[PDB]
RNA sequence: CUCAUAAAGUGCGUCGUAGUCCGGAUUGGAGUCUGCAACUCGACUCCAUGAAGUCGGAAUCGCUAGUAAUCGUGGAUCAGAAU
């Protein structure tokens, strides 16, 4: 069944099943099932509307998608944007060199490529 | 540093002379030192690869 | 019902304070266009089939599967594909799905957050981000397999960005800052 | 890419002090003129000034700061930034 | 007295053929240890991510018995990259 943000995962365990979750795995994976009182050897296609819904109100509160993705890009432009090597390796659009990048260097780069 | 090493200090502060400490002569390191050299660990060993302590030599196999 | 207010008694409230200026052009007719989610990719010959048997029960009539116009270009198109499949159409209905869709099963989700990021900048077409898990007061809890995750749009013809979702913000909530 | 091999260098007389204060936790600011030491795990939560040249300047070691040098976040030349300034 | 638990093995239970509870690359975060000190140059632990790969085009290599093949263990060098 459905649970978080978009995730459905069929005809196995209901430890493996939540194990295909971005967010928690088989440590969190056991410790829910134990909180919520669910059997860990029983398929997801066996278990019961009211063993679902007390899985996925607790399991909701929990962070993951999108939201989560943004926190790692912002993080890669906030030193990106400032003079530190590790946000230009991010980038690696930089000089890896010792002569200059910025023109005269297709003895290596070969024909020039698109902007 | 030269202001942990207090320790040169003869007349330690409001503890009791157990104050003194050691602190290595060379480097000043004192976390292992060698009472017999006032060596570190460290010290002692560049020191006895050089030579320049007497009747010091490496133990062999 | 509570949809008729809105065009008559809060439109002329809301051009009073923060407009001086007619009674029109803020904001008429015309169709809302109602989009469908990509159904390239996903699978092979079906979902077509849970589609327009899903995009039927919430509104009126069957969508229309179109092909595009013969002309190849610059891309990967044969001649006599099916792409696109959009049917909209309106008269006194687009009204009503935006009653029942912002006042119950909202909030009564699983998870909902409350807080939206600015979606457009200088235009009017908002904007929206959905998941695949709805609740709603007309669908059924256990018979439907594959959950089905659509967007929400709305086409308006606004100048500035404020003296907008100043219209939005007087039914559909939440929206803090 | 950076360098290293393994003799990371931290100046002795901004190293054995900074151990110090960790007597009984941490010390009020402090400053240091050789930027040239990197910093590491002990100089964390302490407020370390490093000199621009000009004046010492209090910078706020944190567990993301370890690995880069004080200089780093001493800047030397000074630009007003024309403007409103923003942000 | 300790490093030691030997592993495969045996008993019981679990997993279904899909790039998968196959396979672990890569990368993000946190931490331990050695060392004066590991941002190009460490090993290790935990979490997250989890790629290529579904067995391979022309030639060519190792062996006749507890040996082949296969599995795990201790040691010398030695503070620590031995597959």
């Amino acid at each position: 069944a459905r649970i978080a943000g978009i995730n459905i995962p069929d005809h196995k365990h209901a430890v493996i099943a939540l194990t295909s979750i971005y967010g928690v795995g088989k440590t969190r994976s056991k410790a829910i099932l134990a909180a919520a009182g669910i059997a860990e050897d029983v398929k997801i296609s066996e278990l019961s509307e009211g063993q679902i819904d007390t899985l996925r109100d607790e399991v909701a509160k929990f962070v993951v998608e999108g939201d989560l993705r943004r926190e790692i890009s912002m993080s890669i432009k906030r030193l990106m944007d400032l003079g530190c090597y590790r946000g230009l390796r991010h980038r690696r659009g930089l000089p890896v060199r010792g002569q200059r990048t910025k023109t005269n260097a297709r003895t290596r780069k070969g024909p020039r490529k698109p902007i | 540093r030269w202001n942990a090493v207090l320790k040169l200090q003869t007349l330690p502060r409001d503890s009791s002379p157990s104050r003194q400490r050691n602190r290595c002569r060379q480097t000043g390191r004192p976390h292992g030192f060698l009472r017999k050299f006032g060596l570190s660990r460290i010290k002692v060993r560049e020191a006895a690869m050089r030579g320049e302590i007497p009747g010091l030599k490496k133990a062999s196999w | 019902k509570l949809h008729d207010y809105y065009k008559d008694e809060v439109v002329k409230k809301l051009m009073t304070e923060f407009n001086y200026n007619s009674v029109m052009q803020v904001p008429r007719v015309e169709k809302i266009t109602l989009n469908m989610g990509v159904g390239e990719a996903i699978a092979d010959k079906k979902l077509l089939d849970n589609a327009a048997a899903d995009l039927a029960a919430i509104s009126g009539q069957k969508p229309l599967i179109t092909k595009a116009r013969k002309s190849v270009a610059g891309f990967k198109i044969r001649q006599g594909y099916p792409i696109g499949c959009k049917v909209t159409l309106r008269g006194e209905r687009m009204w009503e799905f935006f009653e029942r869709l912002i006042t119950i099963a909202v909030p009564r989700i699983r998870d909902f957050r409350g807080l939206s990021a600015k979606s457009f900048d200088g235009r009017g077409n908002y904007s929206m981000g959905v998941r695949e898990q709805i609740i709603f007061p007309e669908i059924d809890y256990d018979k439907v397999d594959r959950v089905r995750g659509l967007d929400i749009t709305i086409t308006t013809t606004a100048k500035s960005d404020e003296e907008g979702r100043a219209l939005l913000a007087a039914f559909d909530f939440p929206f803090r800052k | 890419p950076r360098s290293l091999k393994k003799g990371p260098f931290i100046d002795l007389h901004l190293l054995k002090k900074v151990e110090k204060a960790v007597e009984s936790g941490d010390k009020k600011p402090l400053r240091t003129w050789s930027r040239r030491s990197t910093i590491f795990p002990n100089m964390i939560g302490l407020t370390i000034a490093v000199h621009n040249g000009r004046q010492h300047v209090p910078v706020f070691v944190t567990d993301e700061m370890v690995g880069h040098k004080l200089g780093e976040f001493a800047p030397t030349r000074t630009y007003r930034g024309h403007a409103a300034d923003k942000k």
